Order: C-alpha cells, then structure tokens, then sequence
C-alpha cells in the first residue's frame, strides 16, 4: 500500500521504500512536466551526495551531536519518519551542503588512488 | 559514533498546492475532455497518522471553480450567437382570461428579425416570462440588451450534472479525512491516502444544496467563523429531504431561421392549461430536519436562546430564491415558504418562475439564453445540504450565491499533499 | 541451476497507436513550421523478421485525416468572411446566344453589396456558375445561405499540395513492409524499419486517385473483406494513366471593397469565347488498365464472372463526379466514359464543371469560397489508382466521398511500434 | 548491423547490439510525445534502478529461473530463439518475475547495511 | 601512458538561441504571467574570460520584439469593436475663432451613431484630431476606414511601462558585457554571468530614445556597418536630456453605448481655451550634447569634416516626427528645431500632434483607438539616446520606426549561451 | 559560483565541478522545461552508456591518442582553461564518444563470461 508504512516506525517504514520509490512517475502536460522535474531533482541529489540508484546510501559526513540528541534506538523504534523530518526540517540544508563536499573529496581522492600504479 | 544515512523513499510529506486532473466513465462537463478512470480505485488506510484539514484553504475548490468556468465556456463557445435579437419588442399579455398567480407571467411579444437573407425581414411572433422582458416606453426590450449580448445555448448539449473525479498528478497524494462527524477544520485521525477522489456532481443550486454527500451520523454544522456573522455556514443533513419540481404544462417549441447556418429555438405556444411550476416538500420530512439542524445550532450559540428562520433580505434573484436546473430549464422558487418559524427550547408547496436569460456565476457583461423544452418537466432530487447566513434571539436566513461555498460541502472531506521521499537519519556505518 | 539476468536494449517492439509528427523539405498546409528537414534518410532492412500488418486499423490514417483537417482550418481561419454576400441576387445568362454545354451555366447577377462606410451600398456585377446559385423566386441566392456561413480562402495561399513526412518520436519506429503484391493485411517477411515515411501529397480528389504510388509488380487490388459489398475496394495500378485538365477561357477577376480592410475577389469577365472545362485520357491505355482490373478481380471472383462497370449511381456531386484542384481552381468531372463497359472471357474527352463554394469532408456548417483565377488553366496528372464499389456477373461503381481511404492507399506499408527495451532470460550467474 | 540491426537475430547475437539501441531510446502535439517520450524513458531507468541494475545494459540477479516460465532447456533459448519469439512466449510471467527482482535488491540493501554496521 | 578521462560539470558553453522568460518584481504588458522575480539578483564575474559578442546578430532583440507584439495584441484584443463607427461624417472647425497654430486641428464631426437596440439609432457630436480624420467630398471619413477595422483600447488597462527581465531557463546562462566604452561588437574581457537581465522598459519612441540606460563614461557610437548609409546609427548619450511634454487643456470626456455590453469613449469638449501641445528641451543641454555627439562622431569620420544635421526628409508622420506615448496619449512632435544645425571644427518648444487612431508595429490591417483622457496632461522624461541615418560634409538626420532597434540598444550588452558540460582530457590512469 | 572556475586552469576548475552539476538542472516555459530536460538527459545517457552514470570525474580505458592535440600534461592541466581545451579538441568529440561506447560494450560482455 502506498504510504502504507507512513504511521510506522522509522525502522519499519525502512521495509518499504520501494513502494513509495515506484509511485513517483495542457493542465495535464503541465501536471506530468512538474511531476518529471521533481523526479530528476531528487535523482541528481543523490548522484551529487554519491548516491547510485539504491534505496539506502551510507555516506562519510559523521553525525553532528547538536541535530537531534535523542539516543540512536529511541528515533528508530518509537519515532515515524515524519515526526523526524519535522524535527530536523531546519538542519536539511546544511546536511545536503556537507554531502556535497564529500563527495567532491571522496572523488578527488579516488582519482589519486586511480593515478597510482 | 553516528553516521548521516540518506534514505529515499520515505513515507513524508508536505502540504502543497498543484494542477488535479480529470477523470470519468453532449454534455456541459463532457467526457471527452478526459477518461482516465479506475473501476477499482484503492484505498491505503493510514494508522496512527493524524493530520490536520482546513476546508477554507482548500486549493481543491478554486481549482474546481476555474475548471467548471472554463468547461462552461468551452461549451457556449461554439453556439448560435442571438445578437439581432435585441430588438424593440412589441408586447401584450398572453392570456388575460386568467385568475391565478401566473396572470401576467408571460407575453405575447412581436419583433422583426432577420431573415437568411440581407435583404429581407420576418415578423415573428414569440412568448417570454416578464422576467426576461423589461418595459422601455407596449415596447419592451430583452433584460439583457444594456449590460451584455447573449448566446443561445447549443441545444444539442446536456446540463446534467455527470460525476468528475479528481486525481492527483504522479508525486502528489489526496487524504481523505473518513472521520465522522468531522467540522472541516482541525486535526482528523482516520485520514486515508487516495489517488483520486470520488465522483462529484457539478450540481448549481443557491440556499439548498441537492444531490450532495450525507453526513454519516447527525447534521453538522461547518463555518469559517461561527461569531462572525458575514460567513455563510454549511449545514450537511445526516437524512435526504426529498423534492419534487414540475413544470405542470406542456409547452410547445418553434424555431426561425436567422442568417446562414443558424437557428433560433423560442417557446412557441402552451397547450391546455397554463398552470404555474412548483416544487413539493414534505411537511414532516423538513420540519424533523429543521429540528435537527436547530439543535445542532443551540450547541453552538446555547441552550437558551431562541433560533428564528426568515426569508431572504434582499437582492438578485439569484440569492433571494432558491435556484436550480431541472430538465434544462432554469427554476426561481421562493423558501419564504420554509424559513418562517421560530424554535424555542401533508406538503408543503413552493411556487416557482422560469426564466430563459441567465446570469451564471455572477459573471456581468455574459449572458445565455437557454432554449425551452418541449413538454412537461419533472424532477426528484434529495435536499442534503442547507448554506444559513446569520443576522438573546438569532436570526438566520437563507442565502448563497457564491458557488465556491457549493463545492466545499463536497471537497472539505479531501487534502493535497506532496511526496517528498528524501530522508536523512543516524546510523552506525562507515561507507565502506 | 539458472538464474534470471536483466537486458536493456532488447530488440523487441509492440503494436502501439501515438503520436507522429510532420517533417518537410504561403501554402495551406504548415510546412513553414514542420521542418525538422531530414538531410538524408536511411532505413535498416530487418532479416529473417515476419510481421503482421492490417492497414484498415492503421492509427495513421486517423491522424493524418484529423492533420489535415485542422491544417486546413487554420489555413483557412484567418481570412475575409463573406457574410455580406448572402443577399438576394438579380440574375440572367451570361452568353444568352451560347448553344455550346455552357448553355445557362454562367449567371450574370446583380446585387447591392456593402461598401467600405456602413453608410453607403453599392450595385455590384459579377458572375456565377450555374453550381453556386440557386433560384429561389431571377431571384436567386448563393447554395451556401441556407445551410452555412462561408469564409473567402485568402488569395496569397496556395492549394498545392507538398509531399509531408510523418516522423515517429524517439522510441518508436516505423516497420514499412517493402513486400511486393502486399494485399494490406497479412505477414511481410522484408520488413524494413525507418525514422520516418516518405513524402505523402495531401492530394484530394475522388474516384480515381491521382499523383499516387505505383504498384511496381502488378495491380493489386485491396479490400477490408472482399466479399462484403458494403466495403470500398482500393485498386492500385501498375502503370500511370495520364490525364490532361483544363479550364481553356482566359477569364478576368475584379475585387471590390466590402468593408474596412476587407476585400472581396469575383468572377469579372469571359475574353475570347465561353468553353467547357474538360479531361482528356488516352483511350487505349485507359482500356488496357481496365482489362488489368478486370483479370485481377476474375482472379478475386471467378475465371468465368462477367464483370461489368457503371457509373456512379447518384447523390452529391462531390461523389457522383470525379474531383480534384489544379491551380486552386475545383474541377468536377462526368467519369460516365470511363466505367461504362463490360469484360466477358484517340483521346476520351470528359466534360467538367466548376464550382467556387466548395464543402469538403462532408462537413455541414462550413464552406469556403474558392476564389477565381485569371488566365488559363491548365494541368496533367497521374491516375495511380481506383475506388471501386461493388454492388455469374459483379457490376462495380466509381466511389468516394471518405478522404481516409486516399490516405489510407498510401499508408498501408507503414506500421508504427513501441521500443519495450527490456527484458529477461535465464542464464548461469549469481549476483556477486 | 543498426538500430534493431539484430531483431531477426538470435538471443545470444543480439546482446552485443545493446548499445545502438540505447542510443536511440532518447505544435502542441509535438510538445506531448517529447514528454510522453521522456516519461517511458525514466520509467525504464527506475525500474532497472529499483532492481540495483543502474550504469549496466547486461544486469545478473540472485532470483533463481523456476522451471514453470516455459523452460525449454537453455542451449536452445539463446542460439536458435529471437528476442520476439522469447519475449512472446514468457510474457505472462513478465509481472510474477519483476516483483521479485524488486523483493530481492531490497533484501540485499538491508543486508549490505547490516554488514557495513559492523565494525 | 595517457587515457581518455570524461569530466561532467565542466564550466563551458557554446553560442545559443532559446526561449527565454520574463519576470516583473492592469497594464498592457502581463504582470500575472512574469512572475519568477529575483529580490536579489547575483551575477558571477568571470575573471580571465573574454567573449565576443555581436549585438546586431543578438537573438534576445528578435526573442523580445515578439514578445511585445503577442503582449499588445492579448491587451488590446478582449476590447470593444468600433465597427458601426466607419460612418460618413459630417464635420466643421470646432474653434473657427481660435488664431492659434492649433486652428482647424479640432472637428465637430456630427455622426449617426448604433444604439443599445438594433432597430433605433443616434445622433452624436464628438471632437476628432484633424490628423485621424480625411475628407472624401464636410463628409469626412475616419482615416482607417479604406486600410482596416479599428479596435478600442480598454480604458482600464495602463499604457505605463514596467521593467521586464529576461531569464534563461535552467542549462543556459546570461553573459552581461560589462565592459565600459564597449561598442557592440568585438571581444569584451569583462563578462560577467547573470541568471536574469536587469529590468528593461518596454518604451517604444522614433528619433530618440527615452527612460533608457546611460553610457557612464562617454557618448557611444554604435552601427553595424558604421560605412553603410542604409544602416542606422545608435548613439547612447553620457548624461540624459530632460524633456518636459504637455497637452495643456482640460478635456472633457463623453460616453455613449454602441451596442449591448459595449461602449464608445469619445473627446467631448473643452473647458478653457485650445492650445497646442508641445515639449520643451533645454537649450544650452541640447547644445552641450550635441557637440559631444559631433565630437564622438568626428572620431570615426575624421577631425577636419563638417557633421550637419538636418529634419527627417520624409515618410509616414509616425517616423518624420518624434513619437511617444504620455498618459495613454500618442504625441507627434516636430524635431526639426533640435536637428537644424551644422558643426565645424532659455527653453526650447517642439510643437506636438495628438492622435487617437493608431496604427502601431507598421503592421497594415491593423488599428486601435485611444480613447481620450480627462484633463491636462504633463509628462517628463529622460531622453537617453538618438537614432540617425546617414545621407567633406557629411549629412545625418533623424530616423527609426524600427522598435527592434530601441531594444538592441537596452539589450546590446547580454549574449546568451548553453552550457555543454562534457569535457575530455588525458590523465595518467586507466580504471583497471 | 556558477561557471566561476571558467577562468581558472582545468586542474582548478575540476574541484568545482559540482556547482554546474547542481545548475544544469505559458507555452514558452513549457518547451523551455522540457527541451532542458531532454538536454539533461541526452549527457546522462552518454555517462551511463559509457559506465560513468554515478561519477562527475570516470577514468576508462580508452588511450589517447597523440593526433588528438597532444600539448603534454603540463601544458594541458596547468597553462590552459576548459574553453580553450574544448576548442583544440573539438574535432574529435564524436571519435571519443564512439571508443568509449565500444569499450564499455565489451567490458561487460567479458564481465558476464567472467561472471559465467
Ligand atoms: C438529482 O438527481 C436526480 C436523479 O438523477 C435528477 O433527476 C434526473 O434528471 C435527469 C435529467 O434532468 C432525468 O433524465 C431525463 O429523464 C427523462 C424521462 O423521460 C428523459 O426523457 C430525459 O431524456 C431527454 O433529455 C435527454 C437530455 O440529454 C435527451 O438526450 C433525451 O433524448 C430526451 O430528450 C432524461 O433521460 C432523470 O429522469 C431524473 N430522475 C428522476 C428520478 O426524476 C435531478 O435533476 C438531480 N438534481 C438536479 C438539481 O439536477
Ligand atoms: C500532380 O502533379 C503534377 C506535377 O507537378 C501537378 O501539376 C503541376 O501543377 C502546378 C500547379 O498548377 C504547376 O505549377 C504551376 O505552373 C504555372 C505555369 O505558369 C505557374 O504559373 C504556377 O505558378 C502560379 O501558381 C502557384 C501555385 O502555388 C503560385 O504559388 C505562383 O505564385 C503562381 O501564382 C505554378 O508554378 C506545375 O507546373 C504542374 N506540373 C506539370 C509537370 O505540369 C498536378 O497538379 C498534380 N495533381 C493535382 C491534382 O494537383
Ligand atoms: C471570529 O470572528 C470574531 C468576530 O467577533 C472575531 O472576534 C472579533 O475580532 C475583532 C478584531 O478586530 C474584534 O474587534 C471584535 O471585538 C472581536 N469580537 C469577538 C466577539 O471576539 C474572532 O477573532 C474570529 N476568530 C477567528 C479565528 O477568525
Ligand atoms: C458641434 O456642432 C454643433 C453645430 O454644428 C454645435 O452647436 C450646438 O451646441 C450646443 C451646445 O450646448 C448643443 O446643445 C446643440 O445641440 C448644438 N447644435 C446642434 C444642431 O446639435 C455643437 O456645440 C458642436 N459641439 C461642440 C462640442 O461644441
Ligand atoms: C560597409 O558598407 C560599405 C559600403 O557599402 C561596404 O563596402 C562596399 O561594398 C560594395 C560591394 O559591392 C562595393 O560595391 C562598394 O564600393 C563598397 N564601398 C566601400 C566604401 O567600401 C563594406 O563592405 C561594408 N562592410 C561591412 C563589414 O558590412
Ligand atoms: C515651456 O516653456 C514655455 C515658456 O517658453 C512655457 O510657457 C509658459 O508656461 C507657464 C505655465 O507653466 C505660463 O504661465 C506662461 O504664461 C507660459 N508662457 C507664455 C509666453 O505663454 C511652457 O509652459 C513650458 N512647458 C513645459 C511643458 O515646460
Ligand atoms: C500503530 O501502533 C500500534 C501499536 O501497537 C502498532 O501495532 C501498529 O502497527 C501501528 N501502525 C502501523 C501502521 O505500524
Ligand atoms: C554542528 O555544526 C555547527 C555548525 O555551525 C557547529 O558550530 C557545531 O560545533 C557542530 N557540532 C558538532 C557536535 O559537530
Ligand atoms: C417591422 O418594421 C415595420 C417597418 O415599417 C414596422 O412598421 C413594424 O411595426 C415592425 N414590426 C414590429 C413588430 O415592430
Ligand atoms: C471544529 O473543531 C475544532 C476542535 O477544537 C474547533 O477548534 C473548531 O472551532 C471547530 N469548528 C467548527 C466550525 O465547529
Ligand atoms: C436520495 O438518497 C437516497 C439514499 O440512499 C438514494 O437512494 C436516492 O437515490 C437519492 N435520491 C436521488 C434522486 O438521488
Ligand atoms: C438595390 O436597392 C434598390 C433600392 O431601391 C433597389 O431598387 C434595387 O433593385 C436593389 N438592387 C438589386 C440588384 O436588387
Ligand atoms: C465478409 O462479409 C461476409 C458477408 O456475408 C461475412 O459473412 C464474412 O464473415 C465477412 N468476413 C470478414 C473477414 O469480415
Ligand atoms: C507519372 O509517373 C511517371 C513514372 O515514372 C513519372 O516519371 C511522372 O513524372 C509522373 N507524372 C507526374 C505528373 O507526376
Ligand atoms: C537469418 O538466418 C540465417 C540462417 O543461417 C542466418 O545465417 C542469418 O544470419 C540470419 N539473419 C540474421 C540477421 O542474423
Ligand atoms: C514456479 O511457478 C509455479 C507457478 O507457475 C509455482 O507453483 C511454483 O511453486 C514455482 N516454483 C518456484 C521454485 O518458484
Ligand atoms: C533621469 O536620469 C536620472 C539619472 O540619475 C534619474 O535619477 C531620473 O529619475 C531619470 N528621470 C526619469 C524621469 O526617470
Ligand atoms: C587569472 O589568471 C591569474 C594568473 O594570470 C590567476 O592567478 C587567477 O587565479 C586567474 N583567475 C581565476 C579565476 O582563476
Ligand atoms: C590516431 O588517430 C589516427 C587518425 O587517422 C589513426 O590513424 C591512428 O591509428 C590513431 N592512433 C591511436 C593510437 O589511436
């Protein structure tokens, strides 16, 4: 069921990321173009961040203490996602910004390891 | 010790404003236009989501109100025009042998209109309700000439309401509250995620609103404001009140040519009796479901006041009568009939008039001419919901006009939201 | 033992019905705006593939129809209406000592027309064809006044038609059977895939068609189910049959004013004498033709069928005649000499009429006024291929009326089909 | 030999034409096929991105072959069948076997995650 | 050693044309339709980059023009239709005591005007400007009665200018010259990249250029072929000349219907005495800038010529005069005092004409009508630029008509590009 | 800043890359939004035909040639921008284009015998 998992735990929720994942693709061309954008943005944000085409992507930008001091198991088993999004919603733009940066190192260095030999 | 983790695909959202398209299994709201159906839509129940609605912020609604202007258009676009029509009319009284209230109703009103040819002029001799004809100084002259040109309607084109479902396009969710006895306000915890809405009739109607939804178990009462007076309050029964409207005559249709490839369709003659339209009501059936609705208002304004029922104040005719379509033809009834009591802690006959020159929307400076219809007109409708205006006794009247107040006893039920499937969350990971 | 590995770029495709577009190297049809000029096309022959084809349900035939309809529309929109002229019209013979087939079909009719101030009128002369006029009691009106507005085509736009080409979007492809004495339905196995057809000229006319494809083996005749005779049978030609039209008078066009910034073209003058327009076709080649058909349909219905020919039996003129437009003037032809024959075991000269009001499609509401040309016309073409009607022996009739059947003759190679680049099959992996 | 060059051509040969056809996968009404092309395209590409094959035209799964999708030993599909023919032949159980392409890369992200956890 | 590596994001471009958009931060040009304003623009300097950039081939100019034209017509289309007022009128001198150069410029114009009813017609007086009326043989004519109908502006629609910027859509990029003293041609070394252009004001003039952008170091020369008489010469004054317009008499505007929904506005009287309407130009401004005109143009004509500058030679009013548009009022003033001159090595008053039939974009088949407004009106504005045509002396004189002109002056500075973000370089590595 | 390296030498612009990766993405502003689009998606398929689809820098195994405007790698890295690199080059962009299809084409039919 499509959001199905929306009133489940964080952890849960987890389980069904492609069900949202496969939902996402002149009112109605207008309708469809916007629907097109809004895929291919979030598409390029996780290529940007180093992300392939998977669901869960585990980066190198460690947790900053200050977002969130709750515990680690206590937002998985008692939070849904949208509370935590809520929560965190005024943080968003600097994670995307760190992301990026360490995808900008993480390649250079991978060019380095590649030019030796 | 934690790590960001980017999942995509979480079950987030936001509210959001969009572009809903159509969809349905002549007619004014056609089928044509759009046929993206479902015969087995689903319904994803969301546990323990609670998320809050407001009916009065609905984008939903001024998105159906521009669609139905706009189909309304698209359908009298491409009709006969009637401009020779705004002639100096020569008329008299159709039939002086007559007693009862419609004595004086219609005329018999003789003009020279165009013929196919330039050159030459037919007299035509046609019949229209005095609503549509005002004195000038015998001549007369249609209500319309000053403010607009009219366009006949397409006689080919249907005016029944046919059902349109509203989808929401890929990225985008509606949430359906399903909660009873919900305000239109405030937070719902039975909300359920849809990908289009249930069919709802463009039904045009003022002060009693026909053929709606049904409030699941008593009568609510939904408003902006309750102490603000000037917002009108949507009254949702929990039964249907039924009414029956006729046209008790049977009339007979003649049509004149007017320039090339154009025909003008007018009401001719009456045969038999000319007899006067009116609807029925159950005296039982309205006075247990004004009870109701008067208990359901003392809640609101308390337990010792006294609610009083009037009659309409004052201006168009429009806002003053109740209005309606049925069997193409356009219905003005007087409730002067209905909100004339006072609640303190058989049938019941409406007489209605019928006039061809509509003003629709409110809109000045457009016009349509509806043809009339060959023969007698009956219709049977359910009465679901009431629009109340307010004036140590309360004063309500019945009142309307503004049709966006129509559509939001139907979509306060349904949200648009946008998917957002970006989550960010600590882990223990490392990349690689 | 076998595991499933996913492939991306599979070389397979389904039937599908989408959208084309047109592609070319003032004119009625936007050739000025599908330019996306192929440089130089290029097609892939398909070996060892088999494909189905059925050119009676080809979506391309409803969109080319529906192409070029609202091609011509739009052409046709933005010019001067004549509503003006539909006046009643002072009329005599135009050669009154003519014994000539012209007898009585030009009319020079008189008529007070609308100058450029509202205020003043004028006495207008000009002349008509007997086909444009109808007498009502002198006395008479244009055929146009009863049924439809008519808009006059603007002069500077020509009618010459310009070969199109319909291009698939990416990723779709066009299957062209390339298979000779292909019969319209049924397997090709050499199958060819383009990006898009040839050029196709919206060329329109009735009965015979003209400018066509060449069938290069044979005459192959095609029909959606030979043995209904309610169906149309479409006769494709080996060789060309020449025909050579004219309109030999030399006439002259004057215009008047007919309002501000409007102007109104007419037939002026006749110089030198009034002739009858006519077709000239080679006799011998038009019965050698014949008896081609003639073995291809024994073929069909027996070695020892008689099979007999007949003129078109009647109805509107637009069918019961052959039609075509040279120059922009429309010719309406008497094929009587052509079909009036039977089959057992020097130039033919058709007489033609023209028309200037002109009804195409079978659109009723419509009408175009074709305005005159001066000189003289005229024009050779192509017959290419036959519609035939079919009503011990068969008798077989000229027809027409339904321009997809013109479009569909040059469609039934193409098919259009879906990419689906995706696709599974088992082999001997695991993942990793 | 070109864009579907290799649609008369046995499974195995056609394989190694994957590419031409991936290049050429990418008024009013022109504007609409444009969108209606850039819309199956992507669906392509997600659909192939949720099964975890993204920058790869030959994509080898975990989901074992079940005998009951017309086996017809494995010699005998890939040097004497055609895409159309295969293609045709087990279209029915073209939905069965994507959902479990689906089921399956879920299970391994899951998997890859609690390994990546460990320390 | 050295393999191929591929780099996306490289920071390149190529020249392009595009669609680009508008923005603003009711009047003819949209305000509902250019919303994606910018309360903080950015733009990047590129140091080390040198462009050329050519602003005669600019597309953005074309792009812009087009944009304007669909902008007018949408403004000017939903309006009444003067049709019935191409009438035969009869006209005298409004002040035939009046001695004032403006003698014989005001007609009385008695006319039979429509009325709200097809059957009954009016008598109306009204006011015309010599210049929009012309003598047939009193019987006066409106002078686009033989070229087109004429449509009434909307009174309710402003005529002022608003700043429009131009955006480029994601994957192009705006290159501002930024570059002092740049001629409009060449390399320029000091580009900087905007996602949007700063606002221009759609101002349309002949002869000079008004409310446009200063040259902040000198007066700039600039043409296409400075050698070739038949281009036009664009010079972009240092400091702007103030000019102060009036029409200096207090107008009395009069109403009357024309048919039903529609009204016609017409110049009914006069309170006070009839003057004529001018503009006064500094002298000593006038002088100081000229001579830095002469100055700037001896550098390309050489230091021992003679520049004279003489009155446009002739042609339509609309480019033999200056041309402006003050209030919703279409001024015609003679330049002949600013360019009656010759250079070797106090105010002054223009007289001006107002007119209210328009035939803007020299498009023939085409007019409006400005209505009149009420009052007197006073305008002052900036002149910042001039356009002259070139005849041991050398002539210049005034010239335009072109408005692509006035918006290749505003818009000589931007180029737009597309970015092509696939670069290729040898590295030492080979991937595995 | 967007196309701020656009200056500076391809060694320094290239660790900038990601701010043009971030900016490459009525009936005016409909075609504008979906001829952007196909853009966009015309250089991603040629990244993910060539198995660059996840990287903004791909090393592969296609030589360079030295016909191919050899200036050596000094030259080329530190003494030029991108815009004159990609006018010496230019003639050559569909030679690369094709080489790198190629090679990916037989990189993973050997990875599917490898695999096999
Ligand atoms: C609330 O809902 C009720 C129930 O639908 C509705 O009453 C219904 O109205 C429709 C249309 O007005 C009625 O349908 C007509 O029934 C008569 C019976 O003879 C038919 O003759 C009519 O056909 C004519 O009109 C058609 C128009 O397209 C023509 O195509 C046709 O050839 C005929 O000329 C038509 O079928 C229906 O019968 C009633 N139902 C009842 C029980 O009366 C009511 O109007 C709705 N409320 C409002 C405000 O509209
Ligand atoms: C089947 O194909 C044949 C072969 O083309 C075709 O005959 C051609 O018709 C055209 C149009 O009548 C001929 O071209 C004309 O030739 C005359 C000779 O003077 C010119 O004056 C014409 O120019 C006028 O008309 C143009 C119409 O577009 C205007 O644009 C132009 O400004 C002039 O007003 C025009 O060039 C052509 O020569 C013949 N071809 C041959 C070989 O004779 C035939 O009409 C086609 N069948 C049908 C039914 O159309
Ligand atoms: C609902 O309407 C009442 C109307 O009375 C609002 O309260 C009034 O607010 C105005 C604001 O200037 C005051 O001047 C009145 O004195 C108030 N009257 C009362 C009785 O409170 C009230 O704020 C509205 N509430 C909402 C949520 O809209
Ligand atoms: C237009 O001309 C007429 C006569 O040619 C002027 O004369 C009269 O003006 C008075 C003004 O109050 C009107 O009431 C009369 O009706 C006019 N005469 C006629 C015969 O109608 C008239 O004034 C002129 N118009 C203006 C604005 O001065
Ligand atoms: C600028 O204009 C001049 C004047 O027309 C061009 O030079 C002329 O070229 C024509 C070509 O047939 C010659 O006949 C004239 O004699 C030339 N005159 C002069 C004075 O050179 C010149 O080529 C133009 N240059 C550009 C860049 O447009
Ligand atoms: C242009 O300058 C003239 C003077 O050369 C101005 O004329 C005077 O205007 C004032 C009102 O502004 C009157 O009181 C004077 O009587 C006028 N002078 C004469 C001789 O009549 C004129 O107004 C100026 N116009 C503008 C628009 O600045
Ligand atoms: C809602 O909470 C209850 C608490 O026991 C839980 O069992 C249920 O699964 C929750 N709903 C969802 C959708 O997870
Ligand atoms: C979190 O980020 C902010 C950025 O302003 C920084 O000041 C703070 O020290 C960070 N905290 C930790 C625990 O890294
Ligand atoms: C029609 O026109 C004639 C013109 O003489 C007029 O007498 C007659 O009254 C007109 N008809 C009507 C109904 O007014
Ligand atoms: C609906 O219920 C909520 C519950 O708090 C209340 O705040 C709101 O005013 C109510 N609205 C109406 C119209 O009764
Ligand atoms: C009135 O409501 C009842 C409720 O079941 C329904 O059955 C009936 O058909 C409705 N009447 C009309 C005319 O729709
Ligand atoms: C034109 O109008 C006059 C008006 O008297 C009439 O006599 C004349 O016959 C008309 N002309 C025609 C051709 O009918
Ligand atoms: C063709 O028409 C005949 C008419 O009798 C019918 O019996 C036959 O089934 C039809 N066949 C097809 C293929 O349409
Ligand atoms: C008729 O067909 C022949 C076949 O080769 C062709 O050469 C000739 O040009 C055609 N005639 C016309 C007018 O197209
Ligand atoms: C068609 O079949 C023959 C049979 O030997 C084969 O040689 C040929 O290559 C096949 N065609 C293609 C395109 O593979
Ligand atoms: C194979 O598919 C059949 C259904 O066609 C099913 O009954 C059987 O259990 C499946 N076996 C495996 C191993 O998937
Ligand atoms: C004329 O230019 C100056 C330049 O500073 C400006 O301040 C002034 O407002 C301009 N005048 C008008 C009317 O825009
Ligand atoms: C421009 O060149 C100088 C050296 O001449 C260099 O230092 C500077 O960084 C360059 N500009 C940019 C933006 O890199
Ligand atoms: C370099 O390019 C030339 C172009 O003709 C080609 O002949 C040569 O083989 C190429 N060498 C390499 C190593 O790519």
């Amino acid at each position: 069921g499509f959001l199905g998992a929306a009133g489940s735990t964080m952890g849960a929720a987890s389980m069904t990321l492609t069900v949202q994942a496969r939902n996402l693709l002149i009112k109605q061309l207008q309708a469809r173009v916007l629907a097109v954008e809004h895929y291919l943005r979030d598409q390029q944000l996780l290529g940007i961040w180093g992300c392939s085409g998977k669901l869960i992507c585990c980066t190198n930008v460690p947790w900053n203490s200050s977002w969130s001091n709750r515990n680690l198991s206590e937002i998985w088993d008692n939070m849904t996602w949208l509370q935590w999004d809520k929560e965190i919603s005024n943080y968003t733009q600097i994670i995307y910004g760190l992301l990026e940066e360490s995808q900008n190192q993480q390649e250079k260095n991978e060019q380095d390891l590649l030019a030796l030999d | 010790n934690l790590w960001v983790t980017v999942y995509y695909g979480v079950p987030v959202w936001k509210d959001a404003e969009t572009t809903l398209f159509c969809a349905s299994d002549h007619n004014v709201w056609a089928t044509h236009a759009c046929v993206p159906t479902d015969p087995n839509p689903q319904e994803i129940h969301l546990e323990n989501v609670t998320e809050e609605f407001n009916m009065w912020k609905n984008n939903m609604v001024e998105q159906m109100h521009e669609d139905i202007i706009s189909l309304w258009d698209q359908s009298l676009k491409p009709c006969v025009k009637l401009t020779p029509l705004c002639v100096t009319l020569q008329c008299t009284n159709y039939a002086p042998k007559l007693r009862s209230m419609m004595r004086g109703e219609i005329k018999n009103c003789s003009f020279n209109m165009t013929t196919e040819l330039r050159d030459k002029k037919q007299k035509v001799y046609s019949l229209f309700y005095r609503l549509d004809v005002v004195q000038i100084n015998k001549e007369y002259r249609l209500i319309n000439c000053n403010t607009s040109a009219i366009t006949q309607a397409c006689p080919k084109v249907s005016f029944e309401p046919i059902p349109i479902h509203y989808c929401a396009p890929a990225g985008f969710a509606i949430l359906k509250c399903k909660d009873k006895k919900f305000n239109g306000t405030g937070p719902c915890p039975s909300v359920s995620t849809v990908q289009c809405t249930h069919g709802i009739k463009p039904v045009v109607s003022t002060q009693l609103l026909l053929n709606g939804s049904l409030a699941e178990e008593e009568v609510i009462i939904r408003s902006e404001n309750i102490t603000n007076n000037a917002k009108n309050i949507l009254v949702q029964l929990n039964t249907p009140v039924q009414i029956n409207c006729t046209r008790p005559s049977n009339n007979t249709v003649k049509s004149i040519r007017i320039g090339p490839g154009q025909a003008f369709y007018y009401f001719g003659d009456v045969l038999g009796h000319v007899r006067m339209a009116h609807c029925n009501i159950s005296k039982a059936t309205w006075n247990e479901t004004l009870g109701k609705v008067v208990k359901q208002l003392r809640k609101h304004f308390g337990n010792n006041t006294i609610i009083r029922f009037a009659q309409s104040s004052g201006g168009d005719l429009e806002v003053t009568t109740h209005s309606f379509n049925c069997g193409g033809e356009f219905f003005y009834c007087n409730t002067s009939g209905l909100f004339n009591s006072t609640w303190i802690s058989d049938s019941l006959i409406l007489p209605c008039w019928i006039k061809q020159i509509i003003n629709m929307w409110q809109r000045i400076g457009q016009a349509m001419y509806a043809p009339p219809i060959q023969g007698v007109i009956r219709c049977v409708s359910n009465i679901t919901g009431l629009i109340l205006t307010r004036d140590t006794t309360e004063t309500f009247r019945p009142g309307g006009g503004d049709m966006r107040d129509n559509w939001r006893s139907e979509l306060y039920k349904y949200k648009v939201v946008k998917i957002e499937p970006l989550g960010v969350a600590p882990t223990r990971c490392k990349r690689r």
